[PDB]
């Protein structure tokens, strides 16, 4: 199988700036390579084929180029549709094969997370398990980092994170973290910490709460 | 005009198959590929299959060979995929992909929507909803949907009353097989003792209805 | 399966455009490419147009607008029409030409296969023709799915002509443009475009022992 590699996986631009998304086969595909562009949650859409020929209605500003094994998509001017997942395709040789996607972000200003904490509630103690949820609303960039410490032990595999798109709006990230605990572990400590760390935080914000206060 | 329409979403355990349909209109269905492909959540892409219905002929990614069987109905324009001792790593969203020349069967210039295939052990059960209760000036108010199976499950703040600053997250598999969620929603702190927040949470797999009061 | 009836770059790479720049180039006739050095055409476009110094021919060519004087193009080195044609009939409407360069096969540019002698007989159900016909000429390449019909339902029609054995009939077509047809999994060149009721195609399969001699 050929392997497709693009670069970079995440990218931000901004409105009307230039942006570069390259792909590079393992092998000699020649110009067999499209691209295409995927919304959150819809179909891929067809941009290009044969590495620089743009699909059916595709508007100008999509421009592919590159042979053998380095290819390249650029965007002369973002609009705010053009923000999606673009995956470049070889068909050079069966199986067919995409990259893993390249992911672009519209670019604003950093924001620093609001961190909340929230304690079990006495519901689901009933039922034998406890989940303390950490939540970071409206932050930019999007690489925040979570901790969870149990008096002062940092607790590890036993904590999930969801993060949103980004806010059609503010255009940010929020970011979920549910420590999962059983009601008899819950109980053996008293205080529960979240720690996050991120660009815009100067130093890391720390959430806590005393189990049973 | 030209369309790939798919069937709906399938929930299968393994060691089971499912037959996705891809229902073509608007162009001659019998001179192009029709190309299967799967989005894994954490894998992209993945090409599986394909297959040109005028003359029946497939090709088969070596990875599933021996487990797909892509056919095609020429009366109703219908392209199936039947993926068979599915395991739970082929839950994954298929398209179908229409190839963009008549001659050849990539690339692909349009898809279906796409349809969502789970594969799990587990069976269906309703969420259990706990509140996320603010402390004590934008206070934070959550909802925890927890412990529910299949996908997905829908939750709005007031029946739709409270929209602003709502967070759904996505839904992530736990250990035990079920999917639990949180939705969050930031408010005045000082309203916190005016008005009362109601998380509504509609789960139609188990026709399971929810409404659980946020206060502190 | 998106575009109609507009072709893509690389769809119909066989595809090849007769033009005569006389005062003001234009596009005259399509044609076939057989070989590196051979395209298959109608006869009749060469009526009245004898000289082979006025003719450019123009391969892997989708967009006749995007032609310009410093796109490349093939010098024509001889004219082989078919000994039997005369320009008062159109029976035995064939031509060979020969480039006077070989041609470098491409993602744009390739040979259509030839059918074989055995295969005068054999029905093709997924047949298509390709050119630049008139509505102007059409600057993208056109493709039209046409079904092909049988010698003695096309006579029914066509009372006024003698529709023989050797042609093929059918119903954006040029002149000698290709009529094609995917068999096996494989497309060859079932028929050339000589009067545009139904089209009405030379039938290459019985034109291959003059074929395959003239070119050898
Ligand atoms: C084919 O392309 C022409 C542009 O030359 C456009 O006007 C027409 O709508 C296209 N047809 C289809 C079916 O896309
Ligand atoms: C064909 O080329 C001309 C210029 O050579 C261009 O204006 C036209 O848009 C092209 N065709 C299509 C369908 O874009
Ligand atoms: C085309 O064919 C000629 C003769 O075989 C060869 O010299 C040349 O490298 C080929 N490629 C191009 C781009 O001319």
């Amino acid at each position: 199988d050929i392997q497709m590699t693009q670069s970079p996986s995440s990218l931000s631009a901004s409105v009307g700036d230039r942006v570069t998304i390259t792909c590079k086969a393992s092998q000699d595909v020649g110009i067999a390579v499209a691209w295409y562009q995927q919304k959150p949650g819809k179909a891929p859409k067809f941009l290009i084929y044969y590495a620089s020929h743009r699909g059916w209605g595709v508007p100008d500003r999509f421009s592919g180029s590159g042979s053998g094994t380095d290819f390249t998509l650029t965007i002369s001017s973002l609009q705010p549709e053009d923000f999606a997942t673009y995956f470049c395709q070889q068909y050079r040789s069966y199986p067919l094969t995409f990259g893993q996607g390249t992911k672009l972000e519209i670019k604003r200003t950093v924001a620093a997370p609001s961190v909340f904490i929230f304690p079990p509630s006495d519901e689901q103690l009933k039922s034998g398990t406890a989940s303390v949820v950490c939540l970071l609303n409206n932050f930019y960039p999007r690489e925040a980092k979570v901790q969870w410490k149990v008096d002062n032990a940092l607790q590890s595999g036993n904590s999930q994170e969801s993060v949103t798109e980004q806010d059609s709006k503010d255009s940010t990230y929020s970011l979920s973290s549910t420590l999962t605990l059983s009601k008899a572990d819950y109980e053996k400590h008293k205080v529960y910490a979240c720690e996050v760390t991120h660009q815009g935080l100067s130093s890391p914000v720390t959430k806590s709460f005393n189990r049973g206060e | 005009q030209v369309q790939l329409v798919q069937s709906g979403a399938e929930v299968k355990k393994p060691g089971s198959s499912v037959k996705v349909s891809c229902k073509a209109s608007g162009y001659a269905f019998s001179s192009y590929w029709m190309n299967w492909v799967r989005q894994a959540p954490g894998q992209g892409l993945e090409w599986i299959g394909q297959i040109y219905p005028g003359d029946d002929d497939t090709n088969y990614n070596a990875k599933f060979q021996g487990r797909v069987t892509i056919t095609v109905d020429k009366s109703t324009t219908t392209a199936y995929m039947e993926l068979s001792s599915l395991r739970s790593e082929d839950t994954a969203v298929y398209f179908c992909a229409g190839s963009l020349m008549v001659t050849t069967g990539a690339p692909f210039d349009y898809w279906g929507q796409g349809t969502t295939v789970t594969v799990s052990s587990a069976s269906t059960k309703g969420p259990s909803v706990f509140p996320l209760a603010p402390s004590s000036g934008t206070a934070a108010l959550g909802c925890l949907v927890k412990d529910y199976f299949p996908e997905p499950v829908t939750v709005s703040w007031n029946s739709g009353a409270l929209t602003s600053g709502v967070h759904t997250f996505p839904a992530v598999l736990q250990s035990s097989g079920l999917y639990s969620l949180s939705s969050v929603v930031t408010v005045p702190s000082s309203s916190l003792g005016t008005q009362t927040y109601i998380c509504n949470v509609n789960h139609k797999p188990s026709n399971t209805k929810v409404d659980k009061r946020v206060e502190p | 399966i998106v575009g109609g009836t507009n072709s893509s770059w690389g769809e119909w790479p066989w595809q090849v455009s007769l033009q005569v720049k006389l005062t003001a180039q234009r596009h005259l006739c399509g044609g076939s490419l057989i070989g590196h050095q051979w395209v298959l055409t109608a006869a009749h476009c060469f009526d009245g147009l004898p000289l082979q110094d006025v003719w450019r021919i123009y391969s892997g060519i989708l967009n006749l607008s995007d032609i310009t004087k410093d796109t490349p193009f093939s010098q024509i080195k001889e004219i082989i029409i078919h000994q039997n044609y005369k320009v008062s009939e159109g029976n035995h409407d064939i031509a060979l030409i020969k480039l006077q360069a070989p041609l470098n096969y491409t993602e744009f540019q390739k040979p259509i296969c030839l059918p074989s002698k055995g295969d005068t007989s054999t029905i093709y159900t997924n047949c298509w023709v390709t050119g630049w016909g008139f509505s102007e000429i059409q600057n993208i390449l056109q493709k039209v799915n046409i079904p092909l019909v049988t010698n003695e339902e096309c006579q029914k029609r066509y009372q006024d002509y003698k529709i023989t054995q050797r042609m093929v009939c059918a119903g954006k077509g040029d002149s000698g443009g290709p009529l094609v047809c995917k068999h096996n999994g494989m497309w060859r060149l079932v028929g050339i475009t000589s009067w545009g009721q139904p089209g009405v195609y030379t039938k290459v399969a019985e034109y291959m022992d003059w074929i395959l001699e003239k070119t050898q």
